[PDB]
């Protein structure tokens, strides 16, 4: 949960997930940018954000 | 007498190292937002808000 | 290293050296360094970076 997350303010939890490459769901009104090239696909971008 | 057998020492120490006096200084400190500041009992300090 | 030194003038550096006052510092030193009711108080956020 974003919202726990931004206001209890520890990020333990997520940083170990995010270095350990463990699949998770960050949920929480987020924007987004939306991404038309096919060139950004193939060289994964969305996983590096 | 000045004998050199008795006055001749191998003194051994560190190559290097470097002391440190503030401790604390190597730890970043945040803090929640004041709203959301909870007592030992997990419910907020001021709860009238 | 070789040193010349009165036997008088090698125990006092011989006890300066083999009592020196400097400890290992590492993070869990540093960690267990602050007060242990603050580590465990959610209103702070502690990160060592």
């Amino acid at each position: 949960n974003l919202e726990e997350l931004m206001r209890t303010g520890d990020y333990a939890q997520i940083t170990n997930m995010l270095l350990n490459n463990q699949p998770v769901a960050l949920v929480g009104a987020l924007p987004f940018i939306t991404d038309s090239s096919v060139i950004s696909l193939v060289a994964k971008l969305d996983a590096t954000v | 007498q000045f004998d050199f057998r008795a006055s001749m020492h191998m003194l051994t120490s560190n190559l290097t190292f470097t002391v440190y006096s503030d401790l604390l200084a190597f730890v970043s400190a945040d803090t929640v937002e004041p709203i959301n500041a909870v007592a030992f009992d997990n419910m907020r300090i001021m709860n009238e808000l | 290293y070789p040193s010349i030194l009165h036997p008088i003038d090698h125990a006092f550096n011989e006890y300066f050296l083999q009592h020196q006052l400097v400890e290992p510092l590492n993070n869990d030193i540093i960690f267990n360094y602050i007060p242990e009711r603050i580590r465990n108080d959610v209103n702070y956020i502690l990160n060592m970076d």
